[PDB]
């Protein structure tokens, strides 16, 4: 009927389609994967181009937030990329009037509430975006996700994306006591080419970032030579 | 707070900025321990004369900005001359709110070969020159670094500036009230901006012109 239009009514059952619907839209996005290794976080993310023309380092989704911390956003780039604005303000806010670094679980809180205040409304739509916030302050490396429902979970091993039951098989039988990032930037790389279909996209390419001690705790791009070819 | 004079010098390759480790809060040497040279970014450095509050919320305000420009989007940091017009224009700015902010900086840099030595007010003027020197500096110091530069155009060495440093240095501990015999000596060169650890330049006190019978008034 009609009880499927606005984000402020719900359902006959107590659900808010709109955000059933927003979050369908994140299922269908490129596949992201990533560990909490107990010393270092390590995201990865499939992007699949649509043309073999495009220069590399286009369509980017994971980007820095503060020194430490990464967002990397499965789902629709666009609201992505304003969520990642809102991290940013939040994240100079703590550097500013607070002289801190902001804690991971914080800034996980911070986004998760600011995705949310668009499910309440009326005149907005839901962030077609699903958030992956790896961060590492003086707490801990520290793994989260945001869903456009605006909740935030902590994890060990996520996977977002299509495939995302399959690839979520992968992180089962990993350790996550004694996995070590070192060797996680090889797992969850080479678990996208496993889970990865090629007879629909002929054009993919896997992006990882990571944080942990040996980048001087600062969240950046895996060096080139560290991502097996396939 | 405010702090001392700074003076710098560009020679052949780099540039040196010397500046003392003391705040004062009027006519009493309130902190002697203070590092007052600052570096913003990984190419350049800055010091001011003046109250302390107004130079320590502008650094940190031009310091955010640099690493945020650099952290956010794919780009290059700033350039030396870049973020000194920041510089520039924000102090302008806050002067026209009639909200000044009431220190002479001198602001070096050295990126990649064009060596950068400039220096703003806190009415807004902005110059550049081979030295700089504010405070009490741009009178007693200024002098000395500009003869020695014109005495051979051709460039200083690294050495050769640094003994008209200390040969400025001592005089400016000499001649100025609220001064103290511990500096600071940053350089920048290629490699990038390098605080020295804080050294003590020699005095003399033993010329015989100053024995008690000689000055006295009886």
């Amino acid at each position: 009927s009609g009880h499927d239009q606005s984000t402020d009514v719900f359902s006959a059952e107590g659900r808010v389609f709109q955000v059933e619907y927003a979050g369908k839209a994140v299922d269908n996005s490129s596949t992201a994967v990533a560990a909490c290794c107990k010393d270092g976080v390590v995201v990865a993310v499939e992007k699949v181009h649509t043309s073999r023309m495009l220069e590399k380092g286009s369509n980017n989704r994971i980007h820095a937030v503060d020194r430490q911390a990464g967002i990397c956003i499965c789902g629709l780039l666009p609201d992505g990329r304003a969520i990642v604005s809102r991290a940013r303000q939040e994240a100079e806010n703590s550097r500013d009037i607070f002289a801190t670094p902001i804690r991971g679980s914080v800034l996980a809180n911070r986004v998760g509430e600011f995705m949310h205040a668009y499910t309440t409304h009326f005149a907005y739509r839901p962030f077609g975006c699903s958030a992956i916030i790896a961060s590492y302050a003086d707490d801990g490396p520290q793994l989260f996700v945001s869903d456009p429902s605006g909740t935030v979970a902590g994890y060990y091993g996520v996977a977002l994306g299509k495939a995302k039951t399959v690839a979520k098989s992968e992180l089962e039988k990993l350790d996550f006591s004694s996995l070590t990032c070192d060797e996680a930037v090889g797992k969850l790389a080479s678990i996208l080419h496993e889970v990865h279909d090629k007879q629909k996209d002929k054009l993919y390419e896997v992006e990882v970032a990571w944080v942990c001690d040996k980048s001087d705790r600062k969240f950046v791009h895996v060096p080139a030579d560290m991502v097996p070819a396939e | 707070a405010s702090g001392g004079s700074v003076i710098a010098i560009k020679y052949k390759g780099g540039v040196l900025m010397a500046a003392d480790t003391l705040l004062s809060y009027g006519s009493l040497a309130k902190w002697p321990n203070i590092p007052r040279i600052r570096l913003l970014g990984s190419h350049s450095a800055v010091c001011a004369t003046g109250s302390y509050a107004d130079f320590q919320m502008m650094a940190k305000q031009v310091e955010d900005n640099i690493e945020r420009q650099k952290m956010y989007h794919n780009v290059d940091e700033l350039s030396p001359s870049e973020v000194f017009s920041y510089l520039h224009r924000s102090i302008y700015q806050k002067r026209c709110d009639f909200d000044p902010c009431l220190c002479q900086m001198v602001f070096i840099g050295v990126r990649d070969g064009e060596t950068f030595l400039a220096g703003v007010d806190d009415v807004g003027t902005r110059w550049e020159d081979d030295c700089i020197a504010t405070g009490y500096g741009a009178y007693i110091a200024l002098p000395l670094l500009r003869q020695a530069l014109e005495k051979n155009p051709d460039g200083l060495s690294r050495g050769e500036a640094m003994r008209i440093l200390t040969d400025c240095l001592r005089v400016l501990f000499y001649r100025e009230c609220r001064a103290i015999n511990k500096f600071q000596v940053a350089d920048a060169a290629s490699d990038g901006v390098r605080i020295s650890e804080p050294f003590d330049v020699e005095t003399h006190w033993e010329y015989e012109g100053y024995c008690f019978e000689k000055t006295a008034i009886i």
